[PDB]
């Protein structure tokens, strides 16, 4: 029997691109249209793209143009959909459908993509200094599980800013970025300079400041 | 494409109507699909009016200048679902923006099917006889098994599977499991399936397609 098997969904960032895969059975599909809908949670169906068979000809819907490309690979039965530029508007169950009477008489079984949306403020946590490194002392902050990027970093208010370095944020497996602020001071200040890391994040209206205390 | 009603109550048994006003040119024929919960479109109707294979009799497609209905003659529970219109052309799909069809809850009575054992089990020494009950609600119903009109007893085990939805219905299967021998010394088996003041009984004779 005739069957359309999708593959390559998931939980993707926006800006980001995905690959959805579309396997035919029973029927080669060099000599017919084949079609990519969606639906939205809740909402209704939407075309997306289509190509066309010998030719390649492709079209899309106006929502999606210039961000994916249909394609399809005869000697594989396969088509495809490569998503780019993806944006939270994007998250939807993709379906393939083969072109029939008129209409679209096979369709797989959908994929989800989901495109990361939630807002998250900051977690600061102290990366606390001792002491075991001569008369040198780190300390810190790890700033974990926000979205989306970016937050900034300040020392004391902006008064410390000698050996100062912020890192670059790192994408967690989960979709959440963090990151870790760290300072090199004299161990004998340890005692009495207090530290306090500043952390904003704008797109939260979130502002964490955090004191980082010996343990 | 807009659809008319967006959402629509209804009960068992009753005729339903849904229009599209199209947004594309008439002569690109409308096409209709159904869509369960969580579930692929489903081809309904194509070229306005044509039946896709195996759709049920009750759906039927038609048109009017620039306006197509679809129409579910007598609505069956298994017919929740929202339904979408289509028009293709050569560069541009659209669909209309769907029509819920919530159907109120009541008794279905279960269609009935019995499956004497295969050739090849009995060749094991077993004749399992399968009683399905399909698609009803609510869940209680009495399946009693004879054979050569003689009530059987303890010599049955059911089964029970819910669509887990919100109009879902109960599927269940009993199974009889008899010796080659007793299964070969008698000659009419029947499952009787009693919900509230209905009993239907669907039989076989061995050896007798
Ligand atoms: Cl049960
Ligand atoms: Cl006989």
């Amino acid at each position: 029997e005739v069957q359309l098997v999708e593959s390559g969904g998931g939980l993707v960032q926006p800006g980001g691109s995905l690959r959805l895969s579309c396997a035919a059975s029973g029927f080669n599909l060099r000599s017919y249209y084949m079609h990519w809908v969606r639906q939205a949670p809740g909402k209704g169906l939407e075309w997306v793209a289509s190509i066309s068979p010998y030719y390649s000809y492709t079209y899309y819907a106006d929502s999606v143009k210039g961000r994916f490309t249909i394609s399809a690979d005869t000697s594989k039965n396969t088509a495809y959909l490569q998503m780019n530029s993806l944006r939270a508007e994007d998250t939807a169950v993709y379906y393939c459908a083969r072109h029939g009477y008129g209409a679209m008489d096979y369709w797989g079984q959908g994929t989800l993509v989901t495109v990361f949306n939630q807002i998250k403020g900051p977690s600061v946590f102290p990366l606390a200094p001792s002491s075991t490194s001569g008369g040198t002392a780190a300390l810190g902050c790890l700033v974990k599980d926000y979205w989306p990027e970016p937050v900034t970093v300040s020392w004391n208010s902006g008064a410390l800013t000698s050996g100062v370095h912020t890192f670059p944020a790192v994408l967690q497996s989960s979709g959440l970025y963090s990151l870790s602020s760290v300072v090199t001071v004299p161990s004998s200040s340890l005692g009495t300079q207090t530290y306090i890391c500043n952390v904003n994040h704008k797109p939260s209206n979130t502002k964490v400041d955090k004191k980082v205390e010996p343990k | 494409m807009t659809q008319s009603p967006s959402s629509l109550s209804a009960s068992v048994g009753d005729r339903v109507t849904i229009t599209c006003r199209a947004s594309q040119s008439v002569s690109s024929a409308v096409a209709w699909y159904q869509q369960k919960p969580g579930k692929a479109p489903k081809l309904l109707i194509y070229s306005a009016s044509s039946l896709y294979s195996g759709v049920p009799s009750r759906f039927s497609g038609s048109r009017s200048g620039t306006d197509f209905t679809l129409t579910i003659s007598s609505l069956q529970p298994e017919d929740f679902a929202t339904y979408y219109c289509q028009q293709s052309s050569y560069s541009l799909i659209t669909f209309g923006q769907g029509t819920k069809v919530e159907i109120k809850r009541t008794v279905a009575a279960p269609s009935v099917f019995i499956f004497p054992p295969s050739d090849e089990q009995l060749k094991s020494g077993t004749a399992s006889v399968v009683c399905l009950l399909n698609n009803f609600y609510p869940r209680e119903a009495k399946v009693s098994w004879y054979v050569d009109n003689a009530l059987q007893s303890g010599n049955s085990q059911e089964s029970v599977t819910e669509q887990d939805s919100k109009d879902s219905t109960y599927s269940l299967s009993s199974t009889l499991t008899l010796s080659k021998a007793d299964y070969e010394k008698h000659k009419v088996y029947a499952c009787e399936v009693t919900q509230g003041t209905t009993s239907v009984t669907k039989s076989f004779n061995r050896g007798e397609c």
